[PDB]
């Protein structure tokens, strides 16, 4: 019965960070699974950016591994994406989803946000 | 790393037809694959997980299949809500990748009742 | 009566009753069951331990092979049987990617019976992976005389067969097969290979390999079990015997 939303600026022109806040309502990120950011480029190309686990482990796509950072706040039960040194390629629709670890529910992306389109230049 | 290829980029079919979407893998995934539906408004909901299994709440019309490097999604009878772009995913090992996507469109014909 | 793979009795630990706890023998093809439901009845600290392991269908075999205690290994095997059914039963579909490993072990090492008449049906079946339909029917007389009365020439081929089988049944099967190699009790292999035959009837090459293992097990020879002097790294003891339930 959980739901997630992405809260973010409309656009940032290059050489700057883009940060988004995924708010998870109805679930505890500490309890289980993996929390992911997944961006869809124009032309409907999907790319997995990375995740932070329930325990705080981080895994990033090696393409972005230098400039990408994924944090979380256990207090307000949120987790944040920061993609730095943006370029016109980074313009896209950014989602945040839940990848289930095999413990409470199987491996897949279960709940998806509506997505926020953030643009460059 | 592992490149997933959807041979058909876009497809049109009439309503009530039986549509099949193909997903190919660069290497053997050993059955780890998921199927997602992104509707036009952008809501993405899980269709199929673990290649055979159908997610809770997904209609009985969807059936997953395939093995090894080759996988298929099958919509038995096409209803208008199903018009959307479909994606396949390998969780074999990181980084996870998605298929090129397959957009469905209507033929569709005229109503003659 | 029936064995419970979640808590296994001390009397029950033997190659046969352990063989009954293998993943494929559970007859679960479909519809994976999530880890929390699998371990649902078991101590709370155990549940938290398994969650902290963060098992997945790929590396659960590594966890089985690394563990020093057999009851825990059987538990992970049962978790694999309920959690990852397609992975467990994939080997039985002919030319599925799961067969590549034991086929490669067959090509890499040649049996000693194959250094005389390399065109014997089985030698062609391991070499070229062709003419595997019935291996024990062709030349059985010659192989029957070759293996009978010789302990060493028989133990050599039996050991290589045990490695290929290690690649056929990962997880619990592997460790049981390892037991064979160390205990040099080769008839216990029946319990592993027998259960493998009915599932493998669709696979032609696997069926041929299992039929031949049946043949070479039926060779006429007397070989002595060599249980380990240490008594350690054996099923009976020591040391700990975990029971989850
Ligand atoms: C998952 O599925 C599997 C398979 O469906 C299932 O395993 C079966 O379980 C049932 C129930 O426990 C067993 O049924 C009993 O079988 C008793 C004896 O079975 C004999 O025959 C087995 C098969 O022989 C075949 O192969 C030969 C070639 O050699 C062929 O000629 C035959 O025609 C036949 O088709 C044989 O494997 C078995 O040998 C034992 O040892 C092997 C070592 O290799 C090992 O694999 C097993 O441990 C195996 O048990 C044995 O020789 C049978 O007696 C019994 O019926 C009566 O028993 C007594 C006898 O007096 C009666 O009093 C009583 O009233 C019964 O009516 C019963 O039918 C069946 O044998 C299993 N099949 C196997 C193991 O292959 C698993 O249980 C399922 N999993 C779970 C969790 O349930
Ligand atoms: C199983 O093998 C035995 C052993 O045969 C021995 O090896 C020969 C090369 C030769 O040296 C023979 O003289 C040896 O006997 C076969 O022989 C009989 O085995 C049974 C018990 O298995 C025993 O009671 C008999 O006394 C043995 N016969 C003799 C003459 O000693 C036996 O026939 C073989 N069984 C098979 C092939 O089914």
């Amino acid at each position: 019965q959980m739901q997630l939303q992405e809260s973010g600026p409309g656009l940032v022109k290059p050489s700057q960070s883009l940060s988004l806040t995924c708010t998870v309502t109805g679930y505890s990120i500490t309890s289980d699974s993996a929390w992911n950011w997944i961006r869809q480029f124009p032309g409907n190309k999907l790319e997995w950016m990375g995740y932070i686990s329930y325990s705080g482990s981080t895994s990033y796509n090696p393409s972005l591994k230098s400039r990408i950072s994924i944090t979380r706040d256990t207090s307000k039960n949120q987790f944040f994406l920061q993609l730095n040194s943006v370029t016109t390629e980074d313009t896209a629709t950014y989602y945040c989803t839940r990848w289930g670890d095999g413990y409470y529910l199987y491996w897949y992306f279960d709940v998806w946000g509506a997505g926020t389109t953030v643009t460059v230049s | 790393d592992i490149q997933m290829t959807q041979t058909t980029s876009s497809l049109s079919a009439s309503l009530g037809d039986r549509v099949t979407i193909s997903c190919s893998a660069s290497q053997g995934i050993s059955y780890y694959l998921n199927w997602y539906q992104q509707k036009p408004d952008g809501t993405v909901k899980l269709l199929i997980y673990y290649t055979s299994s159908l997610h809770s709440g997904v209609p009985s019309r969807f059936s997953g299949s395939g093995s090894g490097t080759d996988y298929s999604l099958t919509i038995s009878n096409l209803e208008p809500e199903d018009i959307a772009t479909y994606y396949c995913q390998q969780y074999s090992k990181l980084p996870w990748t998605f298929g090129g996507g397959t957009k469905l469109e209507i033929k569709g014909g005229w109503s003659h009742p | 009566t029936s064995i419970n793979c979640k808590n296994i009795q001390s009397t029950q630990l033997t190659i046969e009753h352990l063989s009954k706890c293998m993943a494929f023998y559970q007859n679960k093809t479909s519809s994976p069951v999530v880890i929390n439901e699998i371990i649902s009845d078991a101590s709370v600290d155990e549940q938290e331990l398994i969650k902290s392991l963060n098992l997945n269908c790929n590396v659960i075999d590594r966890f089985i092979s690394e563990s020093s205690v057999i009851e825990t290994q059987v538990y992970y095997e049962y978790i694999k049987s309920q959690l990852c059914p397609l992975q467990v039963h994939d080997i039985f579909t002919i030319n599925s990617a799961s067969n590549i490993q034991w086929k490669a072990l067959a090509r890499s090492f040649t049996l000693g019976v194959c250094n005389t008449n390399p065109h014997k049906h089985i030698c062609r079946c391991l070499e070229s992976m062709q003419m595997c339909t019935s291996t024990k029917t062709d030349h059985a007389r010659e192989m029957s005389i070759y293996y009978d009365g010789h302990p060493d020439r028989f133990e050599h081929d039996m050991k290589i067969i045990l490695n290929i089988m290690r690649y056929i049944v990962p997880g619990l099967g592997r460790v049981l097969l390892d037991q064979i190699k160390q205990t040099k009790d080769y008839q216990a292999l029946r319990h592993i290979q027998g259960k493998l035959s009915p599932k493998s009837q669709s696979n032609l090459q696997l069926k041929g390999f299992l039929e031949f293992v049946d043949f070479i097990l039926g060779a006429n020879v007397t070989i002595e079990k060599t249980p380990q002097t240490l008594t350690t790294l054996s099923l009976i003891g020591g040391w700990s015997h975990p029971q989850f339930e």
